């Protein structure tokens, strides 16, 4: 079938992924 | 054809969430009222919260 749930939760992956990038990002703006 | 069936997938989401709350709360156990421009954290917190409940509820809500 279309299975679906590869499709939001696969979003919900790619959600990390930005989060972390973003994330990341953070961290280096504090600067230690 | 199937669906939630791999169960792993909902790992992934419970995954996400420990990740933003790991290293977010890496970055505030620094943190401590002096850094200031801290409300940069909230906002990251505020995006991964709101996505993961936003698109995740709707879906994995019974209609």
């Amino acid at each position: 079938c279309s299975t679906v749930s590869p499709g939001v939760l696969a979003g919900i992956v790619v959600g990390d992924l930005v989060l972390t990038v973003l994330i990341a990002l953070a961290v280096y703006f504090l600067g230690r | 054809c199937s669906t939630v069936s791999p169960g792993v997938l909902a790992g992934i989401v419970v995954g996400d969430l420990v990740l933003t709350v790991l290293i977010a709360l890496a970055v505030y156990f620094l943190g401590r009222l002096g850094t200031a421009e801290v409300l940069g954290i909230i906002s990251i917190v505020l995006v991964a919260t709101v996505l993961k409940t936003i698109v995740l509820i709707p879906f994995l809500e019974q209609n």
